[PDB]
């Protein structure tokens, strides 16, 4: 989770 | 007391009627059991694995 | 000082029973045999496992065409098994459910349970109503039912733990001759192939052979240390082996009435639970509380393999008529087929 | 710099291998020995199940941050985007099922011995899955590539007010991923211990005490574990989409660590239960 | 394949499915095994949970469905069936207290109390019953205290060094039973003083029985 | 003292609808596989539908699926068939069959008495009795035979073949089941064999009652079919 932006 | 009186006489007339039975060598009778397994080795599935094709558990 | 001379007499005709039994033990199977060739490797792999039981497993029997077999649980189901596709084809509930024994009829036509609800219920397969009926329960004994075997369809054979066995003719429901004599817990008989004779094994270490039609005790036999678990006729009906809790099992001869040969190793210590022979007689299969049925050879006295695939206590087996296969089942819930 | 991308993409590949290792390991061993006969079996395999499936994302993850664009296209950008959610609320829902179903055990032992059959374990694994599909697939359709200024983002576009959706989103991750379930099994092993406080197995004997006091230090574990990896990373996103932040390596090096850590109760899963069970070490 | 098989693999499993159905009810089933010598008070103990080898009985309490089993008359060795037994929720040994003064019959070898403390230690070892609860119900507490009025305890206990009140006497007879628990730390032992007119002692029971349920549950959630 | 009644039947005008009943008493309705088979006035029988026990499995004859609806109503012991668009090739003598299916059983062991139904104005194996009548006289010996164009015996060793008797104004009784089994109360004169393809059912020493109508019957494959009948006549 978090990633992508 | 009465009981044991009873069942001590059964137990001889027991042993009297054991102690007069016919007995055979030990030699003859192990070799009876020899000849059975010799005999009938040949029908021991167990013994001798048959094919698959006439094994019923497995067709 | 009557039971004092009587306890004496009793003495000197044990005394002349094993002099004569030694007088005619003129060898030992084992010395006669050391020239037969060793049966070798025996491989014997689990062919189906038979699922659908929720408690252990205490008896099973094999129907007399091969194919059929009946187990018995403490869940309180007695079910009959198509051993060939694992089909259940009856699931019968007890009555009872501290089952012990379960036996099918030779015709196929019955089956019978008991345990220690102390009766022996007959169970009716071929009803025109579709569903499996009690037929008959035996009633008369007065401890738990350690086993029984048809005669045909109107007599059975048991064993109680009141150390008697009776024979009854199911039709009037009623003991017609008694077997008394054991002086301990009666916990396993075997027919004869001619059903002519019986012997049970009993928790005074004695096995005793019965004439059926006499009904009075033949010949006993001594030599076990400790309780006898298990017991089976040799094929031809001159011989039977005798589990025991000793982790030995002793065939004995009827005409040399006497042991010949001792299976044990060593290294295993439990008890012995069941005893079956191969078709031929030249494998005696036995299981034990460590979870594992041994195979002896039975001339040469040789472990010849293991069947080790239960987790818990095998309780019961039973070779096929035709020999095919051999039916184990345990405490774990499931039965497994081998061959 | 290098030196910065090189640690972070080292913690990365750590995480994933352990996490898939033990998971995997996890997975062999339920399937093999346990036989999913137990209602706790059936929950132990979905949350090593899903376990695995969140751990699967990290690689992508790192390589993303090495070469700083995403070359599997966009077909992949979605599958990565909703499994990632799924594999991340599916895990949580799992612990969370799986921390009830011991409350209802303990304090509810008549009730229990009907409504902790396996049947009804994998009821519940079912709707736990559905549950989660149902905020997978609006992800899985919003799952967009985008030009970014430097290559190329593989983000999610939302559709005006776009600050709306996201924000919205976000809240909605934060609440029902991390507020709630926290609440749920606090309060649930909480009423857990109290009950298990006061029984006559456990109170009168230095044992008893003992055992008492060890279900209490794993329950304890457990919950400050699920705690410590899930805080950080939430409280991060909430405090960059409050305040715009500057840019700085420090930023990007703590940002990673933070993702890392979010994935560390991944990999802490199965050691939590599978290792720790007692009935594993038979 | 299976042209008239088709047929019967459907039976085997519409039986299959009784067979499940049937083994989910007794699994919920609280199996009880009831012992104690003749006499001790086990037939009062089935009444007061009321409104041929094993006789059983079952009764509902607290929305839990009991099922109790008394050996009852069983002449023979308990080592060969007692292992039936193993997997039973719980064991209720009932004592007779007021059985201590009892005088020694023709042959008898030891007093009625010392023979009911033989066959609490058998049971309390056996190797199937090494995870079960016992729970003991010291019974005929309304004839003890007439008894121990007029007839010392030191008759059945000649060790016995206290008063003859009642406290005294019952709590030294408890600890008596109980010290016999070699595994006190894996087995406990639910004690209970009832008598001919209690009526806690079904909620004994049930409260004794919800705690074994709850050891069942940590062992099976991995807790235990 | 098993008992199936049926009931329901009647005149009913062409395209109308029509449920039948068949009502069981004296055994475990719930596990027998009932069977509806149909008899038209001057003809054979034909299998119109099967329901298993449980109600799993259900098949219909080609030539009324669509139209005829089978079910079961345990709790009350009661078959039905509800039938629709009646057609004038439906009327027919209707009988309710039980049928139970396990390792030995006997299926087809029960026939109902039958409800009278009047309607106003390919890879199916085929049955065939060759022969049509035969005369016969009290103590003779007589031998039916019947043929299947496809192989009966299956690889597990059953031949799936059945021999039913219909005395004059009787239901159908069954005499054997898979070829070589004789029936329970049926007597030892008769005697079934064959191999594979062709069959044959004998009688010995005929008696009086022994006269009616003989049907074979395959349970290899769905549909059921019969032969056409062979007819014994006395001299
Ligand atoms: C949005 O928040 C949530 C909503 C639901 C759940 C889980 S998944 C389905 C079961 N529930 S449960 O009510 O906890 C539950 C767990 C165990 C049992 Cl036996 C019964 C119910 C978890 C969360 Br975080």
């Amino acid at each position: 989770y978090x990633g992508f932006x | 007391n009465t009981a044991s009186i009873a069942q001590a006489r059964k137990l001889v007339e027991q042993l009297k009627m054991e102690a007069n039975i016919d007995r055979i060598k030990v030699s003859k009778a192990a070799a009876d059991l020899m000849a059975y397994c010799e005999a009938h080795a040949k029908e021991d599935p167990l013994l001798t694995p048959v094919p698959a094709s006439e094994n019923p558990f497995r067709e | 000082s009557e039971l004092d001379q009587l306890r004496q007499e009793a003495e000197q005709l044990k005394n002349q029973i094993r002099d004569a039994r030694k007088a005619c033990a003129d060898a030992t199977l084992s010395q006669i045999t050391n020239n037969i060739d060793p049966v070798g490797r025996i491989q014997m792999r689990t062919r189906r496992t038979l699922r659908g039981h929720l408690a252990k497993i205490y008896a099973m029997h094999w129907g007399t065409d091969s194919r059929l077999l009946v187990s018995a649980s403490q869940d309180g189901k007695l079910i009959i098994w198509d051993s060939y596709t694992t089909n259940k084809v009856h699931a019968i509930p007890l009555r009872s459910s501290w089952v012990m024994t379960c036996a099918y009829a030779p015709s196929g036509n019955y089956v019978a349970c008991g345990g220690l609800d102390n009766i022996c219920s007959i169970y009716n397969l071929k009803t025109r109503e579709g569903n499996v009926r009690v037929s008959r329960e035996l009633a008369g004994h007065t401890g738990y039912l350690s086993c029984c075997r048809f005669l045909d369809d109107n007599q059975i054979v048991t064993s109680s733990g009141d150390t008697t066995c009776a024979l009854w003719d199911i039709e009037t429901g009623q003991q017609t001759t008694t077997f008394t004599g054991h002086t301990g817990d009666v916990m396993s008989l075997s027919l004869a192939p001619d059903t002519r004779l019986f012997v049970s094994g009993a928790c005074d270490a004695s096995a005793k052979l019965w004439d059926v039609r006499e009904g009075m005790c033949r010949q006993t036999f001594t030599g076990h240390e400790s309780d006898i678990n298990a017991i089976c006729f040799f094929p031809n009906g001159n011989a039977f082996a005798t589990g025991s809790d000793d982790a030995t099992c002793r065939l004995f001869d009827l005409r040399a009435d006497q042991e010949l040969m001792t299976y044990s190793h060593d290294n295993i210590i439990c008890g012995i639970t069941s005893v079956s022979f191969s078709k031929s007689g030249r494998l005696l299969l036995a299981g034990y509380d460590d979870f594992n049925c041994n195979v002896w050879d039975a001339l040469k006295a040789d472990r010849a393999g293991v069947l080790a695939g239960h987790d818990n206590r095998v309780s019961c087996l039973g070779v096929t008529d035709d020999g095919m296969a051999v039916a184990t089942g345990s405490w774990d819930s499931f039965l497994k087929i081998w061959n | 710099s290098m030196i910065t991308a090189i640690t972070i993409m080292a913690l990365y590949s750590i995480v994933c291998v352990v996490g898939l290792f033990g998971n995997f390991l996890v997975m062999y061993v339920i399937v093999r020995y346990t036989k999913m006969k137990t209602a706790t079996n059936i929950y132990i395999f979905n949350l090593a199940l899903a376990d695995a499936l969140a751990t699967s994302t990290l690689p992508f993850q790192s390589v993303n941050y090495l070469m700083g664009t995403w070359p599997f296209g966009t077909i992949l950008c979605k599958i990565v985007i909703s499994i990632d959610y799924y594999n991340m609320f599916t895990s949580i829902w799992t612990l969370c099922t799986m921390s009830v179903d011991r409350y209802i055990a303990v304090c509810h032992p008549v009730k229990a011995l009907d409504f902790r059959t396996p049947r009804n374990a994998k009821i519940i694994n079912v709707c736990n899955w559905i549950l989660s599909s149902a905020i997978g697939l609006p992800v899985m359709f919003m799952a967009t590539t985008k030009y970014r200024q430097g290559s190329i983002d593989c983000t999610l576009t939302f559709s005006h007010p776009t600050w709306y959706w996201e924000n919205l989103l976000k809240i909605c991750v934060f609440i029902f991923a991390f507020i709630m379930p926290v609440l749920i099994i606090t309060v649930c092993y909480g009423l857990m211990i109290l009950r298990l406080k006061s029984v006559r197995m456990l109170s009168g004997s230095k044992e008893k005490d003992r055992n008492l006091r060890r279900i209490t230090r794993m329950v304890l574990v457990v919950v400050a574990v699920f705690i410590v990896c899930w805080t950080p990373i939430h409280i991060y996103v909430i405090i960059k989409a409050l305040v715009t932040i500057p840019e700085t390596t420090f930023q990007t090096v703590s940002w990673h660590f933070c993702i890392a850590l979010g994935y560390t109760n991944s990999c802490l899963n199965p050691v939590l239960y599978a290792f720790l069970d007692e009935n594993f070490k038979r | 394949l299976s042209a008239e098989d088709k047929a019967a693999v459907e039976r085997s499993k519409m039986i299959d499915r009784n067979l499940r159905e049937d083994g989910e009810k007794a699994a919920k089933e609280v199996k009880l095994l009831l012992l104690g010598a003749g006499e001790s008070g086990k037939s009062t103990i089935v009444k007061q949970m009321k409104i041929t080898g094993i006789v059983e009985t079952h009764f509902t309490f607290k929305d839990l469905y009991f099922k109790m089993f008394d050996v009852g008359g069983q002449r023979s060795e308990r080592k060969k069936w007692i292992h039936c037994f193993e997997g039973v929720t719980a064991i209720i040994f009932c004592v007779a207290l007021s059985d201590y003064d009892l005088v020694l019959a023709e042959d008898e070898e030891m007093n009625r109390m010392h023979e009911s403390m033989k066959l609490f230690d058998s049971i309390c070892n056996n190797k199937w019953f090494t995870e079960t609860s016992i729970i003991l119900f010291l019974n005929k507490k309304d004839l003890f205290e007439e008894k121990i009025k007029r007839s010392p305890l030191t008759i059945c206990y000649p060790e016995y060094t206290g008063s003859n009140t009642y406290e005294e006497a019952a709590a030294y007879i408890q600890c008596q039973f109980e010290d016999l628990n070699r595994r006190k730390d894996t087995k406990e032992i639910y004690t209970h003083f009832t008598c001919a007119t209690d009526t806690k002692n079904v909620q004994f029971v049930f409260d004794a029985v919800t705690d074994v349920i709850i050891k069942n549950n940590l062992k099976e959630c991995g807790l235990y | 003292d098993v008992q199936l009644v049926e009931s329901g039947g009647g005149l009913v005008q062409p395209g109308g609808s029509r449920k039948l009943s068949c009502s069981a008493s004296g055994f475990a309705f719930s596990s027998f596989g009932m069977h509806w088979v149909r008899q038209a006035p001057e003809k054979g029988l034909e299998w119109v539908a099967y329901i298993s026990s449980g109600s799993g499995t259900i098949y219909y004859a080609d030539t009324v699926k669509g139209r005829f609806t089978i079910s079961r109503d345990d709790p009350k012991n009661t078959l039905f068939l509800q039938m629709t668009s009646l057609r004038s090739e439906d009327t027919a003598m209707y009988y309710c069959v039980r049928s139970i299916y396990y390792y030995g059983s006997s299926p087809f062991d029960f026939w109902g008495q039958g409800t009278t139904l009047t309607v106003s104005s390919g890879s199916d194996i085929v049955m065939t009795q060759a022969t049509s009548s035969v005369p016969v006289t009290p103590g003779e010996s007589v031998s039916i035979s019947c043929r299947s164009s496809k192989s009966l015996l299956h690889s597990n060793g059953n031949t799936y073949l059945y021999w039913f008797l219909q005395r004059p104004g009787q239901s159908p009784q069954l005499l054997i089941y898979r070829m070589s089994n004789l029936a329970s109360g049926v007597p030892d004169r008769f005697s079934g064999s064959g191999s594979g393809t062709a069959f044959t059912l004998t009688i010995s020493r005929l008696e009086a009652e022994d006269v009616g109508v003989y049907y074979c019957m395959q349970h290899l494959e769905y549909p059921l079919t019969f032969g056409a009948g062979t007819k014994l006549e006395l001299k």
